[PDB]
């Protein structure tokens, strides 16, 4: 429409929004999470440890609120956790920075900062990244448990260690030359019914649970061969064509019956030519399924055809129409394990299968229905790990010590770099110190005296590497904490907190048209 | 508000809504000072309630904005004429004629005869013109110190991937070059959108490779089929060979399927002999487009059947074109019937298949019946690559530009700085009443370095002493001087002395849009008779 | 407050808000008020009389809180002009500023007496290496261009506009003879506004300097005794009585002529007694002036509070009325008397010189005295500038680039220290810096354009701004290599008096 606003009243009104986002979330991070209580509007209490599932349920306000759920939700999509982390990072330094260069006024300087913030960021991150072997379970169990303990539940942590840094391993891309992150498609999360977490088996490999689920379907077959059309399966699906009659109930039941015996008919070749699994991505009936018994061979229905593809070269299935007219087959083998179980009536068909493009989804189960979901919690934690520890072997320490080291290698150089430059330069440095001094301030003591004793500690001896604790508030050794940070966090929750401070900057204008 | 609001219309009749509608357009031109310029800010802008959008381009802000006033209106359309001739200098229409609109009705008001304030503002973009074309003192592109490098070198330094451009200067004069499809007049330039540009993560940042010849980007690492035979015929297909669904003969009313299975036999032989007669013809390396199932393409691969499949189509368009072929003569089937025929080839001296950045590419050099040329790319990663690709293609488009009109002017309020100085000279050799016509015309010109060197946090004032420092009495004359100068560079916002950058705009951009910005004003007088409706 | 008690006028807001927030409004007047200005203060008065001036002792006396903190600190700002001349404008600039940064840490949630002990570690640090920034010193007070490059600062810290004419004028009227070895006139200086003969046409009058006319001859020696009286003559006029206009005119007559023979016996005593000169507090009789021709006593015909005062110091003489035939009591003391046309006005001019006791009078032309009231403004604090009660004055860099020099140092011994007192160290390096950021926004740009040039030059002495395009685009002015210079005893207490005020006024919530 017709709408201008003037300037510095909209900026202001960004950190207004952002900021007060930024308090609690900011006492809702790590071990010293508190909760964020949303009364509802109709009456009900929620309070998490996560403000996602606390703002998108409540009104998010215009101004800079509706940019912070979209840097959260791309935050979110990649590895998850941070998304507390990111929007407690850009609203301080949109708080602490901005308002006084906005007496100064200049955007653009401030925004070249963040460009000489985040340069001067990995140059001292690297240094301080220690490699781990990735060929060692163990130094990658030490930080996949960290990341599950920031919950107090830690007994089924080591449940969630086994399965996880063994799957992603296998999950590569497809260009198949190539490790680091896998991608969700690609590594999936499903909870199995029943089931103990002593017959929760580590599964790397894909799963199919629209596979087997009576016993006279497909029995413990290496290489379990999915049959598309034109031999084994033919195009007619319609009807022998009875007369129409509009005036009875009966004619619109005969039509469809009639459209389910010449699915009957085409499984007549599935006996007569014997395959082992037969797809179909337009999904069959329950009852097409049965006439599939007498061929002894399972179906897959619900599916798509890139699930075929993906699926094909990984488990080593060969595509054919026949067996016994073969139709130049894929690779012999890619699959490590062939295993059915059963729960109930429901059989589950895993297949593991060894540095391979499958979409996968792993095995994952508790004890209960409920506490099934909390191995699934487990495991998205534990995928986070194993995608960084995929991406960067090196990694920090810290616990929090690692933003002020951060914060204190843009000090140096912002008295090194002498100029115009400097004074958003180190304004943006002050606003990394103010998290890791409110997980201390939860933990009690003069906060801001430690936070000098932050600052001492790092161009002394060591800059995190002796840190500071984080559920004590004490200069510990992080290394020998055994809490680490992820290095992939250290660089993707920087890299989102100065772009999302760069466009509440340059906005001062809204309209609703 | 303020005028009655009794009456319709929202009609108060004299001052108050002279004073209304000054108010309803400079604020609209307030949005456009925030996004001035390659260094104006990004404005987040909600749709209906949770669409939003993040631009600094004016022509988009007024395509989401609904007018209410005709302040309001007449801006959006005046900015969307010049839109739709580029696209570019829509900006500088709209910041202008707010002050435009408050200083022409207290003089029209004042008529020995109404349109000579507007004859006046006519006259002074005549003004304009004349001293359009007589510039050269400033943004030539057409040579340099060295060539079109030198131009292109700036300009791929105004587009910054750190500190390169250097080997990046020479794509932009090969671009005009390499492109020989038909514009106006048949000029020695040529469209900068043809040219095949293809990426290649991971060697030296600096580095860029020019291609002789046209560049097809076709995948390795999942076919493995015959393509690296060396020959100098190339074959462009616009056909798709399945195993799975390629034929439908029987109906889904036959109680057989077995009249359904016989059919299918045959389906599959065709295409294995329609790669035989296509190879028994004469052609060594054919292109086939893709659109066959991914269990069709496992099959080609580990058995052996020769094609380039899943080729880019926008590169085959210009390739078979540019090398004397033809996609469309003998297509009546696309199935393995009919075979292959001699008019369907392309021609050129060879076609060599190198393997460079582990990526064998099909490289076809020197297209026949038009020679052209291909430029690929040397990043170190896929983001570095995706760069410098946004980077080239405003360096792309300005020397382009600057190839029509021999006659080029500085860029942004670069140019208007003469414009607002030696007008008035000229407004005062009028004499009368059309001088301030003139006058408050070349007033409102300094507004356009100043908003832009506030997005650039230059803030106007250093922006204002220099260009008037530049501005010799004695040497009125721009030629070439050591004694006057106009240019500034628009990215820093602050005044760099040059010539060969890419933010000088040319003519052609600039005569229209000090025609509209001019018609704008024009365009809020052309009432007669303000009334009410009931 | 809850109960009928605790009557308080300070707070945890109002102490921590507003008593910082006072303490701002009077800094925030002297943001221009030291070194280079555009910055001028009309005054009405108390006197409800229209004046313009630059220094902020005439301002700040003018000006009346009930704040305590805003009350406390234009004494101590006076304590330093008490001391040394110009610099009284530094130091409410200094601590005003110093105040407001003191807030930001009591904003984190710092203790007031972390804050306290911060800047008072901050204080001594800064007074160790101040003596090593030391530049230059008076070597030569003889000479008129050592003594001029000291004095331009003080008197731009008025007027940029007057600062080269001024300092080699009050040399020319000589601050010079003093050897400064406890050798300072404070009101034998004392300047003298001489009407017309326009500002660039003051000049100089060695000597007591009076404005008032000479009437009668001059004095029979310049050796004479100087007799200063209140008022020894009067003059005769009356109106109606209790019954209304008396009953004759013969008594009037009778009391007129015993009024001729006694104001002729009062020059007549004068002249017995040894004193060849009357000074007259009072108005002049005729009957009195026709026997003074005769008797060759120089005479004069009216004068105000202030002349009885100096001469009753300098000289060192009585001021009382004689109603009787004076006697000499007043024991005249300059060698010298002379009469001079200063300004075309008859001027009385006392002389003497003496090695630590001589005399040398600022003396000032010029068209309009409300211009020269306020130019005598920068001659008086010019003036104590040279009260550095040394020869050698241990000349610093002027204008104000000892500040960005004491700025680079302070945060960084800022940042070597632990602490909560680590902290205000370095806020007191910010301290420093809002003076030439509150110059600059007079001289024509923005503070971080030039803050970032001080900065970056280095520890160099030279490099600050002045009012020109050198301190406006490059913020390189040479204010200490082009003849501006400060003293290290002006700056050290300026320093000094500002942070004992600010750390006092801090502590108080009541």
């Amino acid at each position: 429409n017709t709408k201008r606003e003037s300037g510095r009243k909209v900026q202001s009104g960004n950190i207004n929004a952002a900021k007060t986002i930024a308090d609690i979330i900011r006492t809702c991070l790590g071990p010293k999470s508190m909760m964020k209580m949303l009364l509802d509007p109709m009456g009900g209490i929620v309070m998490t440890n996560d403000g996602n599932a606390i703002l998108r349920e409540i009104q998010v306000q215009h101004p800079a609120a509706k940019s912070m759920i979209e840097i959260s939700r791309t935050q979110d999509e990649e590895v998850g956790d941070g998304t507390t982390s990111v929007i407690i990072l850009a609203g301080e330094m949109l708080s602490v920075a901005e308002h006084f260069l906005e007496q100064q006024m200049h955007p653009t300087v401030v925004i070249s900062a963040y460009r000489k913030a985040l340069d001067d960021m990995i140059s001292t991150l690297k240094k301080i990244s220690i490699p781990v072997d990735i060929s060692d379970s163990d130094m990658m169990l030490n930080i996949i448990n960290s990341s599950i303990t920031t919950k107090a539940i830690s007994r089924w942590s080591s449940l969630a260690c086994n399965i996880a840094l063994d799957a992603v391993k296998m999950v590569q891309f497809e260009e198949n030359g190539r490790k680091e992150i896998d991608i969700k498609k690609y590594a999936r999360v499903e909870k199995i019914p029943g089931g103990i977490i002593e017959d929760s088996c580590v599964l790397r490999g894909v799963m199919i649970n629209k596979d087997v689920t009576h016993p006279r379907m497909r029995r413990y077959i290496k290489n379990p061969r999915i049959v598309l059309l034109d031999s084994s399966l033919e195009y007619k699906k319609g009807e022998s064509q009875t007369d129409i009659e509009i005036t009875r109930e009966e004619d619109f039941t005969r039509i469809l019956q009639m459209e389910e015996e010449y699915i009957q008919q085409l499984c007549e070749d599935i006996i007569q030519l014997k395959p082992d699994v037969v797809i179909t991505e337009k999904g069959i009936s329950d009852l097409a399924q049965h006439y599939l018994m007498r061929a002894n061979i399972t179906a897959i229905r619900r599916v798509r055809k890139t699930d075929n593809n993906r699926i094909a070269r990984a488990c080593g299935a060969r595509i054919v129409s026949r067996p016994e007219e073969l139709r130049e087959d894929d690779v012999g083998t890619g699959a490590g394990l062939l295993e059915i179980k059963k729960i109930g009536d429901e059989y589950f068909t895993f297949i593991t299968d060894c540095k391979d493009p499958k979409a996968c989804t792993i095995l994952l189960r508790g004890a209960s229905k409920e506490i099934l979901s909390e191995v699934e919690r487990n495991l998205q934690d534990a995928m986070q790990v194993c995608r960084n520890v995929l991406l960067d072997p090196q990694l920090v320490p810290g616990g929090g010590a690692s933003e002020m080291a951060v914060a204190h290698a843009l000090t140096e150089k912002s008295k090194a770099m002498t100029g115009v430059e400097q004074w958003p330069y180190r304004a943006v440095a002050q606003a990394l110190e103010v998290i890791p001094r409110t997980l201390i301030q939860n933990c009690g003591a003069s906060t801001i005296r430690l936070l000098t004793s932050l600052r001492a500690k790092h161009t002394q001896e060591n800059c995190e590497t002796w840190g500071v604790n984080g559920e004590t508030g004490t200069l510990v050794d992080m290394k020998e904490l055994g809490i680490w940070e992820p290095l992939a966090v250290k660089l993707q929750t920087y890299k989102t907190a100065v772009e999302t401070a760069v466009l509440l900057l340059r906005i001062d204008d809204i309209v609703s048209g | 508000m303020e005028g009655p609001l009794s009456v319709f219309g929202d009609r108060s009749t004299g001052e108050t809504i002279r004073s209304q509608n000054v108010m309803a357009a400079a604020s609209i031109a307030n949005i456009v000072k925030s996004s001035l310029g390659p260094v104006g800010l990004d404005k987040m802008l909600v749709d209906d309630i949770g669409d939003v959008t993040i631009t600094n381009d004016g022509a988009t802000i007024l395509k989401l904005l609904e007018v209410e006033h005709p302040a309001a209106k007449v801006l959006c359309e005046l900015a969307d004429l010049q839109d739709k001739e580029v696209g570019d200098g829509t900006t500088s229409v709209v910041i202008i004629a707010a002050e435009l609109l408050k200083n022409a009705d207290e003089l029209v008001k004042q008529k020995i005869h109404p349109t000579s304030v507007i004859s006046g503002y006519r006259l002074a973009c005549k003004e304009a013109v004349r001293y359009i074309n007589e510039n050269l003192i400033v943004n030539t592109d057409e040579l340099g110190r060295d060539c079109l490098i030198n131009a292109a070198k700036t300009s791929m330094s105004s587009k910054i991937i750190g500190i390169n451009g250097d080997f990046f200067a020479n794509m932009v004069v090969d671009a005009v070059l390499a492109i020989k499809y038909t514009d106006i007049r048949g000029q020695p330039r040529y469209p900068v959108n043809s040219v095949n540009i293809l990426k290649a993560h991971g060697r030296s940042q600096m580095e860029s490779m020019l291609i002789s010849g046209y560049a097809l980007n076709c995948v390795v690492g999942s076919q493995g089929m015959p393509k690296r035979i060396v020959n100098a015929k190339i074959a462009c297909l616009d056909f798709s060979l399945q195993k799975t669904k390629m034929k439908l003969g029987v109906q889904v009313v036959i109680t057989d399927p077995e009249k359904l299975d016989q059919i299918r036999q045959r389906e599959s032989d065709i295409t294995k002999e329609r790669i035989q007669k296509i190879l028994a013809t004469g052609a060594n390396v054919i292109l086939t487009t893709g659109g066959i199932d991914d269990m069709c393409l496992k099959y080609f691969v580990e058995a052996g059947a020769m094609a380039v499949r899943r080729v880019l189509k926008r590169d085959l368009k210009r390739i078979a074109k540019a090398s004397g072929a033809t996609i469309l003569s003998t297509l009546a089937n696309l199935e393995g019937e009919e075979t292959f025929e001699a008019a369907m080839l392309g021609q050129a001296e060879e076609v060599v298949q190198e393997r460079i950045c582990d990526d064998e590419l099909i490289l076809i050099k020197n297209t026949k019946a038009r020679t052209s040329a291909s430029i690929i790319l040397r990043g170190a990663n896929d983001f570095m690559c995706d760069e410098m690709e946004r980077s080239l293609h405003d360096a792309l488009c300005v020397v382009k530009r600057v190839l029509e009109s021999k006659s080029v002017v500085p860029g942004g309020g670069a140019v208007e700085a003469a414009l607002s100085i030696y007008l008035e000279n000229y407004a005062t050799s009028m004499g009368s009443r059309e001088q301030l016509a003139i006058a408050e015309f070349a007033r409102s010109l300094l507004v356009i370095p100043n908003t832009l060197a506030v997005n650039a946090a230059q803030d106007s004032t250093d922006l204002v002493a220099k260009l008037r420092a530049f501005h010799n009495e004695a040497q009125v004359n721009p030629e070439r001087k050591n004694l006057k100068w106009i240019g500034l560079d628009l990215s820093n916002g602050k005044p760099r002395d040059n010539k060969q950058a890419g933010v000088f705009e040319p003519t052609i951009v600039k005569v229209k849009s000090l025609k509209f910005a001019t018609e704008a004003a024009i365009t809020i007088l052309r009432i007669d008779d303000l009334i009410k409706l009931h | 407050m809850l109960k009928e008690g605790a009557k308080h006028f300070s707070g945890l807001e109002e102490a921590v808000y507003r008593n910082i927030q006072a303490c701002k409004e009077l800094a925030q007047t002297t943001r221009t008020a030291y070194g280079p200005n555009g910055m001028n203060k009309m005054v009405i008065n108390h006197l409800e009389k229209l004046f313009v001036t630059n220094d902020a002792a005439t301002i700040l006396r003018e000006l009346e809180v009930q704040h305590p903190a805003a009350k406390m600190i234009v004494m101590a700002s006076h304590m330093q002009e008490q001391e040394v001349g110009d610099g009284t404008n530094f130091v409410l600039v200094f601590a005003g500023a110093l105040l407001e940064l003191a807030e930001e840490l009591l904003r984190i949630g710092l203790s007031v007496s972390e804050v306290i002990e911060g800047y008072e570690i901050a204080c001594r640090k800064a007074h160790e290496i101040l003596p090593n920034l030391v530049c230059c010193s008076a070597k030569n007070l003889r000479d008129i261009d050592e003594v001029s490059s000291l004095l331009r600062t003080s008197i731009m810290s008025k007027q940029y506009g007057n600062e080269v004419f001024l300092a080699k004028l009050i040399a020319q009227a000589c601050v010079s003879i003093f050897p400064d070895s406890g050798h300072f006139n404070v009101d034998n200086i004392r300047v003298c506004k001489i009407l017309g003969s326009g500002i660039s046409s003051s000049s100089v009058l060695h000597g007591m300097v009076f404005k008032k006319e000479t009437e009668g001859d001059v004095t029979s020696v310049k050796d004479a005794k100087i007799a200063v009286y209140s008022c020894p003559f009067d003059g005769m006029i009356t109106e109606t009585k209790g019954t209304v206009l008396i009953k004759t005119a013969e008594e009037l007559m009778n009391f007129s002529k015993g009024e001729e023979n006694l104001m002729d016996a009062q020059v007549k005593a004068i002249a017995d007694t040894g004193a060849n000169v009357v000074v007259t507090g009072g108005k002049v009789a005729d009957m009195a002036l026709h026997y003074a021709n005769k008797y060759n006593i120089m005479l004069v015909r009216l004068n105000s509070k202030w002349d009885l005062r100096r001469l009753c110091k300098t000289v060192g003489a009585t001021a009382l009325p004689r109603l009787t035939p004076p006697v000499l009591e007043e024991m005249g003391h300059c060698d010298s008397v002379y009469l001079s046309e200063v300004g075309d006005t008859q001027v009385v001019v006392f002389k003497h010189e003496k090695e630590d006791g001589a005399i040398s009078t600022i003396v000032l032309r010029g068209s309009t005295d409300n211009l020269m009231d306020d130019i005598e403004r920068a001659v008086d604090d010019g003036v104590n500038t040279f009260k550095v009660l040394t020869r050698d004055k241990r000349l610093v860099p002027g204008g104000g680039a000892t500040e960005i020099e004491l700025a680079k140092q302070i945060t960084s011994y800022g940042e070597t220290c632990p602490g909560l007192e680590q902290y205000a160290i370095k806020k007191f390096a910010e301290a420093f810096e809002a003076i030439p950021r509150a110059l600059a926004e007079n001289s024509g740009v923005k503070a971080n354009e030039v803050i970032s040039k001080l900065y970056a030059v280095h520890q160099e002495g030279n490099k600050n701004v002045g009012l020109d395009i050198e301190a406006e685009v490059p913020a390189v002015k040479d204010m200490l290599e082009a003849g501006i210079l400060d003293t290290y005893l002006g700056k050290y207490w300026a320093i000094k008096l500002a942070t004992n005020a600010a750390v006092t006024v801090l502590r108080v919530d009541q």
